[PDB]
């Protein structure tokens, strides 16, 4: 079978789209410890600010 | 939705059935209401007929005028019937049945 | 003054406005309700708190 | 809230810089009228979509009244679009 | 400082709008005005209108102008000494906080709905007037 | 806070390489259909050919006419490339693998899609050629016309979800993908994206020397390269959007077997690959539309039908109270 | 100061639009885009005032002004198109 | 859920009838079976029928239109004044539509969209009279303005129409921008837009203790916009050109219906504009300037429609006199003058459209009309004398009671200027009578007879004008009830 | 009515399909919803 | 002339792109088939003894 030869560039673009997706995760977790959170409304940002304050005072 | 039907000028006559239903006021059409709902439709149909003889739209203009007149006449009949029901019109025919 | 809030809770200056409107609804003259009207107008854009704080800052700065 | 737009702005700046350097590298080495009508049609339906966005999101809060108040708007502009259709503004 | 530079750039672009010689440059600066005022709206708090300005003014109106032009040619004084942490936040309103779209569509289509239909009639009038004036079908 | 440009570069560079390799991918998978092999002499199987093209365009010093305007004729490809790249800031990959977690993501995507019309208008006028200007204007008109169909299909998707957040839409497809109920909407969206990016049976920009010659007829190596990169990035972006709305963005097929515990970042990739394969298949399957019937089609087959789909979905959800 | 930097900016935009519409009898394009600049200034006024005092009667009217401005621009360009077919004067 | 719509009930019918007319006129004006018929007289007659039907619907339901007023409170409030204004606006629109029928046949101007746009403008005006807000008012103003811009330049291949349409467009957009700036800058300083909540926080306190620059400036901007809409000096930059260039049936409708709605808006605004130092003096000065400029500018005019435009401007000044008083009698004089001026303008434009058959352009064309058509000559002379305020006619009662209201407030300077301008205007009014009864030029122009619509409207209006001072009680009573209903 | 309807449908399948879909979407909350709400 | 049974089939076919998926599936049959091109530097095309080339 030979049709996999044309699927090689498709595999390259798929895997490298994958690494494009995973790059913003393996380094966001690096310098924030915890990954990104989908959401982050007013309550969530208030909770993050309060956590920062309490850890700073602790 | 929060709705509140209330007239600033209160009904002068008996105020039976403050908020009637659509099919109820439709079924309350007296002989006068049918008569005035029919005369408007007839006038509209004949005006649509007479107007549409120069352009050559002999019949479809009559149909369009009939639609306009039918809607207007039904609107007028509904308005009169409902206004009679909420009270602020001379009823003398609804308190008799109520 | 209408009630609907930006965040969808309630107008910030709606309680004052409704108090002023209710009091002025059964008041013949409008000079008895100017006590509340000024309060509501100030709550809109802080026409007196800002003056007070600015005067505090100016009299603190004039210590030089 | 708006703190999610700072990455977008910085991304725009970096994209501008990359695009600039991409073309900076090689240096180191008669009147028609249908267009205007279709543009107005796009403007009208773009306003339609702009109004659609708040409606779809806030559709569970308002039931059987907001839906019909939007359908009336759709009916009015559908009558307008039908009038555009017959008047020869869609086919060339 | 972000507000002042953005406003100054917007003002310069607007001044160039009413002074540019060829209409194309004026239209492009006109686009730039919306481009840099959408950010001003965005940093004010409103995200929906910031995008609507891009979608409508420089998505529909400005492209219309382009098509036409291509042819036919008592403050609070700064006091951070003791006014940086007096902000009394209330957590009662933080739970179930509506975005811009939700709290606008709550009452655009339900309470003030006639003005919505009047706007619809305005759009229909514009649509009708745009074809009874500019049409040479053949 | 200095690590944000690291994320931005990790988004940009793989995406530029993805466009470069997608060019080879289409030139090979289209050649295999026509009993050919495509470029297989430069690299292993042409895997070095995009590098050769890029280096050749880096060399071969630009001609740079710039007869009308030095700035606009040079700024337009920059603008279109920026617009092509900037819409990737909101696309979510698996869960937190998203640059900006906007709450207006669909509106942002709509604005970016509608804002790319200038890149082929100012570029078209800047070149002093009637055949370039008129063709670019017509292509802009086509994209503007299909923009409303794109928006209406987006509203159709938004009705079921209930929020403009892109990451929330995929989480809304836990039960079933949106391609199952409203499949015809998916077909219409795919065809509109084909028309939006000037690809497959709508690509009059590459109509050789007919009434439409293209907005990039007279461009140097790098300006033409920037336009080419930008519109292929648009192709990738629209395939990703089509597979994120009506298909699970990262969700497994039916998660019945045990081997579906693999990372979700590759499900998105294989779905995007499937849609790219459909793009290329449709390109090398059908002939082209003339511009007159393309406009009529886009205004009389996709606008009323998308409007009807909006109305039907909204009515069905409201009737049975199946609302988010 | 934050509300002042918004209101003054909007007012100066409005005055600049007034200037643009009242400095040339010819050049219909900029005289008609000055109207759009004026509408932008008043729209920004509405939005800023709505946000400043926490009321949603400025945002609704701000959004509704979009349609009026768009329709005015469309009708203006229609008249401008039809005025060349008779006069041809820039 | 359906009985709440009896308040906005007539407007629903007129909108639906407009949609039906549009659908009919677009379906049957393109069919090859009927080889593209004109389809303008048909749509005009159907639109006149629809206007009459909605007038009947509005008039009969007088006790209606008030139910569910709390539900409609945030959107529009229609009290007794709104009902009486709308029932008159519909009558004026129907009169204009019936007038502009022979123009659709002899001129051969078969565009059915004309009547549809007139109907849409009528609905916008209906929404405007009851617009009890700072948002609905602007929306309705724009809704009528768009239709007016479109139908002003309806005749495309002509040159005066398109140019006048463009100038009207620019002036209207500029006026709307100013008005919207004023509305925004009074909303931001008060926090309220609804008229109930706007007449409650500034009615008892205007400049007494102190003042706010924003609210005063916004009130001034609103007044400037409203004066621009009614074309009052000096905010009349291009109105005579608009009257010239616009097609005569359009300017017949452009000078009667819009003024009524805009003056209703001004009256409804006056109930909260209780400053007395920002609205009365500006309108006083503008009234004086408008009378002076109209009287001294229509003297030199040799055309017909230019003279009518300047006479309308002068009448707007006299009208503003009655509003400057700011009393019950002032508003009564205002409304009486508006009614009389509307009837007389209908009369004059019926004459002009009658003489449009042979393309009358200048004042001298109608010379020697006392012999060819003596009856039309005497009718037009009666119309001119009614404009002059000659006592034994309508048009003198309005100016009479206007001056009486002006003396009620003790504005003696207004009375003298009114007298001087009345004399000057009477001179150039009787100048027309001279040109067509006394002077007999060598060359005569013959005018073909008119149709039954214009003739019947003309006869009714001419009998109303002459025989009005024998039975004027109903108009006085209804205008006093309207003025008294403005506040309670 | 059955003779012109099929002629119209044959010429414009897309418009007929759109009309049917919109009619269903407007028919569901106008008839099914009021009767379904009463159980 | 139509019988309410053929117009349904014709409208559906023109609405679901059946005649387009026919060609779409046709174009894919040679995708997996063996190719025909020749590696020119190594294997060359078949000539004839009568070929006219360089003198
Ligand atoms: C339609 O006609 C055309 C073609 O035929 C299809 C072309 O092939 C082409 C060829 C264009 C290309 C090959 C674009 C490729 C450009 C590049 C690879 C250079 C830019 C890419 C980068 C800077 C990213 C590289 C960095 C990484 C991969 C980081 C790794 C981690 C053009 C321009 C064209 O116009
Ligand atoms: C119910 C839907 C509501 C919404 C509808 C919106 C429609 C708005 C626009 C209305 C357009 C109406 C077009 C329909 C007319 C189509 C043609 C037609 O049906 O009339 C026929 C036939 O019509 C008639 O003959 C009589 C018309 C019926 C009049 C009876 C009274 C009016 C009807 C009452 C109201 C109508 C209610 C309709 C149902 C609600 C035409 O015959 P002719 O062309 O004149 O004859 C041939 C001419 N020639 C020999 C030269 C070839
Ligand atoms: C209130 C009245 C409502 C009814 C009005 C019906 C609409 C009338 C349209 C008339 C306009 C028209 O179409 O023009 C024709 C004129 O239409 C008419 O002649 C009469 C139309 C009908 C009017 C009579 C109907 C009576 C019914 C009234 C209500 C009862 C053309 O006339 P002609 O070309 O034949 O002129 C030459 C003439 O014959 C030589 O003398
Ligand atoms: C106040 C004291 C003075 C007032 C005195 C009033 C006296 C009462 C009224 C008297 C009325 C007499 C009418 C006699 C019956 C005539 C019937 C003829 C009707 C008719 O012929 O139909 C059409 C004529 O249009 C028409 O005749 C109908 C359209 C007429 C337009 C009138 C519009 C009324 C609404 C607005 C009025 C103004 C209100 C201002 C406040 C066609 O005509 P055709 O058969 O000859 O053929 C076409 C020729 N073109």
């Amino acid at each position: 079978l030979v049709w996999l030869e044309a699927m090689l560039p498709l595999g390259i673009i798929g895997g490298m789209l994958c690494i494009m997706g995973n790059s913003q995760y393996y380094i966001h977790k690096a310098y924030h410890g915890r990954p990104k959170h989908i959401g982050h409304d007013e309550w969530d940002v208030a909770m993050e600010r309060r956590d920062k304050k309490v850890v700073e005072k602790a | 939705m929060n709705t509140d039907i209330t007239a600033l000028e209160k009904a002068q006559y008996p105020v039976v059935d403050r908020n009637p239903a659509f099919t109820k006021v439709v079924g309350n059409f007296s002989t006068l209401d049918y008569l005035r709902f029919s005369t408007i439709t007839g006038i509209s149909v004949t005006v649509g007929y007479l107007s549409g003889i120069k352009p050559g739209i002999k019949g479809p203009s009559m149909v369009t005028g009939g639609l306009i007149g039918l809607m207007g006449g039904f609107m007028y009949a509904y308005q009169n019937s409902a206004g009679r029901l909420m009270g602020f019109f001379p009823n003398d025919g609804e308190v008799a049945s109520y | 003054a209408s009630g609907w809030g930006i965040t969808g809770n309630k107008g910030r200056c709606y309680d004052f406005w409704m108090d002023f409107s209710e009091c002025m609804s059964h008041c013949r003259e409008p000079k008895d309700c100017t006590l509340l009207r000024e309060d509501y107008l100030e709550c809109l854009h802080h026409s007196k708190e800002f003056q007070r704080r600015n005067r505090i800052y100016k009299e603190e700065q004039r210590k030089l | 809230m708006m703190l999610e737009f700072a990455p977008i702005f910085i991304y725009l700046v970096i994209s501008l810089l990359v695009s600039l350097i991409l073309l900076g590298v090689p240096f180191l080495f008669r009147f028609d009228i249908r267009f205007y009508l279709v543009s107005i049609l796009f403007l009208i339906f773009d306003l339609e979509v702009t109004f659609f966005f708040p409606w779809a999101v806030s559709l569970n809060k308002i039931d059987l009244f907001g839906f019909w108040s939007m359908m009336a708007f759709l009916f009015i502009l559908t009558i307008g679009f039908l009038y555009e259709w017959k008047r020869g503004a869609l086919d060339w | 400082m972000i507000l002042s530079v953005l406003s100054s750039l917007a003002l310069v672009s607007g001044l160039m709008v009413v002074r540019a010689k060829n209409p194309v440059h004026s239209v492009l600066f006109f686009i730039l005005v919306f481009c840099d005022t959408s950010g001003l709206l965005l940093l004010l708090g409103l995200d929906f209108f910031a995008m609507i300005f891009l979608v409508v003014y420089i998505g529909a109106i400005a492209v219309l102008f382009l098509f036409v032009v291509m042819m036919f040619h008592i403050p609070l004084l700064p006091t951070q000494r003791n006014t940086t942490s007096l902000r009394y936040t209330v957590y009662a309103g933080k739970v179930r906080s509506w975005t811009n779209l939700e709290t606008l569509g709550n009452l655009l289509y339900t309470y003030y709905f006639v003005w919505f239909l009047v706007s619809s009639l305005i759009l229909l009038v514009a649509m009708i007037g745009a074809i009874v004036l500019t049409m040479h079908r053949t | 806070y200095i690590a944000v440009p690291a994320e931005i570069l990790g988004i940009i560079l793989p995406l530029l390489l993805g466009v470069a390799f997608l060019v080879l991918a289409e030139r090979k998978v289209m050649a295999f259909v026509q009993r050919r092999k495509g470029p297989d002499v430069v690299g292993s199987f042409g895997l070095l050919q995009p590098l050769a093209d890029g280096l050749k365009l880096i060399l071969k010093e630009p001609i740079s006419p710039s007869s009308a305007n030095f700035f606009l004729f040079r700024m337009a490809p920059v603008a279109t490339f920026m617009l092509s790249l900037v819409a990737w800031a909101v696309v979510p990959f698996d869960y937190g693998m998203v640059l900006s977690d906007l709450n207006i993501g669909l509106l942002y995507l709509f604005a970016i899609s509608s804002l790319g019309v200038y890149g082929i208008i100012i570029a078209g006028r800047s070149s002093n050629s009637k055949y370039a200007f008129l063709g670019a204007l017509r292509s802009a008109a086509q994209m503007v016309s299909y923009e409303v169909s794109i928006g209406l299909i987006l509203i159709t998707v938004l009705i079921c979800v209930g929020s403009c957040n892109l990451s929330e839409i995929v989480m809304a497809q836990k039960q079933i993908w949106f391609g199952i109920p409203l499949f015809p909407v998916l077909v219409m969206f795919f065809i509109s994206c084909l028309a939006e990016t000037n690809r497959a049976p709508f690509d009059l920009p590459e109509a050789e020397a007919e009434l439409v010659a293209g907005y990039n007829v007279e461009y140097s190596s790098m300006g033409f390269a920037l336009f080419f990169l930008g519109e292929y990035a648009n192709m990738i972006l629209m395939s990703g959007l089509c597979t994120l709305f009506f298909l699970g963005g990262w969700l497994p097929i039916l998660d019945l077997p045990i081997f579906k515990k693999i990372p979700g970042s590759i499900w998105f990739s294989i779905k995007v690959l499937f849609f790219l394969f459909l793009y290329i298949w449709v390109r090398a399957a059908f002939p082209r539309y003339r511009y007159d019937q393309l406009m009529g089609l886009g205004w009389k087959v996709f606008l009323p039908l998308s409007l009807a789909w909006v109305v039907s979905v909204s009515g069905l959800l409201v009737t049975f109270q199946w609302l988010p | 100061m934050d509300l002042i930097k918004y209101f003054t900016f909007s007012m100066i935009i409005f005055i600049l639009g007034i200037w643009g519409i009242l400095l040339n009898r010819r050049n219909i394009l900029i005289m008609l885009m000055s109207i759009e600049l004026m509408l932008l200034a008043v729209n920004l006024n509405f939005l800023v005032f709505s946000v400043s005092l926490d009321d949603m009667m400025g945002q609704v009217f701000a959004l509704l002004v979009l349609t009026v401005a768009a329709a005015e621009s469309a009708i203006g360009l229609a008249i401008f198109v039809i005025t060349f077919r008779v006069r041809g004067t820039i | 859920m359906f009985n709440l719509f009896l308040a906005v009930f007539p407007e629903i019918f007129i909108i639906n009838a407009t949609f039906i007319l549009l659908i009919h006129g677009v379906v049957f004006s393109t069919s090859k079976k009927y080889d593209y018929p004109p389809l303008a007289s048909n749509v005009g007659w159907l639109g006149l029928l629809s206007v009459l039907i909605t007038l009947l619907l509005l008039a009969a339901g007088a006790p209606l239109l008030t139910i569910a007023h709390l539900f409609w409170n945030n959107l529009f409030r229609r009290d007794n004044f709104t009902y009486f204004c709308q029932i008159f606006l519909l009558l004026s629109t129907a009169g204009t539509i019936s007038m502009c029928f022979d123009f659709f046949d002899q001129e051969r101007f078969d565009a059915f969209e004309f009547i549809v746009l007139i109907l849409l403008s009528t609905c916008g005006m209906l929404f405007m009279i009851s617009a009890y807000d700072l948002i609905a008012m602007y929306l309705a103003i724009e809704l009528q303005s768009l239709c007016f811009y479109v139908i002003a330049a309806s005749k495309r291949k002509s040159e005066f129409s398109t140019e006048a349409g463009l100038k009207y467009l620019i002036l209207g957009a500029f006026s709307s921008g100013i008005l919207l700036f004023g509305c925004s800058m009074i909303y931001g300083s008060t926090g309220a837009t609804h008229f109930d909540q706007l007449a409650k926080i500034l009615t008892g306190y205007e400049i007494t203790g102190a003042r706010s620059s924003g609210i005063f400036m916004g009130i001034l901007f609103i007044a400037v916009g409203f004066l621009f809409k009614i074309t009052a000096v000096p905010f009349h930059m291009w109105a005579p050109d608009i009257y010239e260039g616009s097609p005569t049936p359009v300017t017949a409708f452009l000078s009667i219906a819009p003024k009524i709605s805009i003056f209703a808006n001004i009256l409804r605004v006056f109930i909260y504009g209780s400053y007395g130092a920002t609205l009365q003096q500006i309108f006083f000065f503008c009234s004086i300037a408008s009378m002076i400029l109209g009287a001294l500018a229509a003297m030199a005019q040799t055309k017909v429609k230019r003279l009518l435009a300047y006479s309308s401007i002068g009448h707007v000044g006299y009208i503003c006199i009655g509003f400057s008083c700011g009393t019950i009698e002032g508003i009564q004089s205002l409304l009486i003058g508006i009614f009389i001026y509307a009837l007389m303008t209908m009369d004059a434009f019926a004459i002009v459209l009658a003489l449009r058959q042979t393309r009358v352009k200048y004042i001298a064309d109608l010379g020697a009309l006392a012999k060819t058509n003596p009856i039309l000559a005497i009718t037009f002379s009666i119309t001119m004398f009614s404009y002059a305020g000659i006592p034994p006619l309508a048009g003198f009662c309005s100016k009479f009671y206007l001056f009486f209201a002006a003396l009620g407030c003790g504005a003696y300077f207004l009375a003298l200027v009114g007298v001087v301008t009345s004399v000057i205007g009477c001179f150039y009014y009787i100048r027309l009578v001279k040109r067509m009864f006394f002077d007999t030029p060598r060359t005569w122009i013959l005018y073909e007879p008119m149709d039954r619509n214009k003739s019947l409207l003309l006869a009714m209006t001419s009998f109303f004008i002459t025989l009005f001072l024998l039975y004027p009680s109903p108009l006085f009573s209804v205008t006093h009830q309207m003025a008294l209903s403005l506040y309670l | 009515v059955m003779e012109k309807l099929r002629m119209f449908v044959a010429q414009e399948p897309v418009v007929a399909a759109s009309c049917l879909i919109g009619g269903v979407g407007l028919f569901l909350p106008a008839v099914v919803r009021p009767i379904l709400d009463s159980l | 002339s139509k019988d309410w049974n053929t117009v349904f089939e014709r409208s559906i076919n023109t609405l679901f792109l059946t005649e387009m998926v026919r060609g779409l599936s046709l174009t894919l049959k040679y995708f997996f088939d063996p190719k025909v091109t020749i590696n020119y530097p190594f294997e060359k095309g078949p000539l004839s003894p009568r070929f006219r080339g360089e003198h």
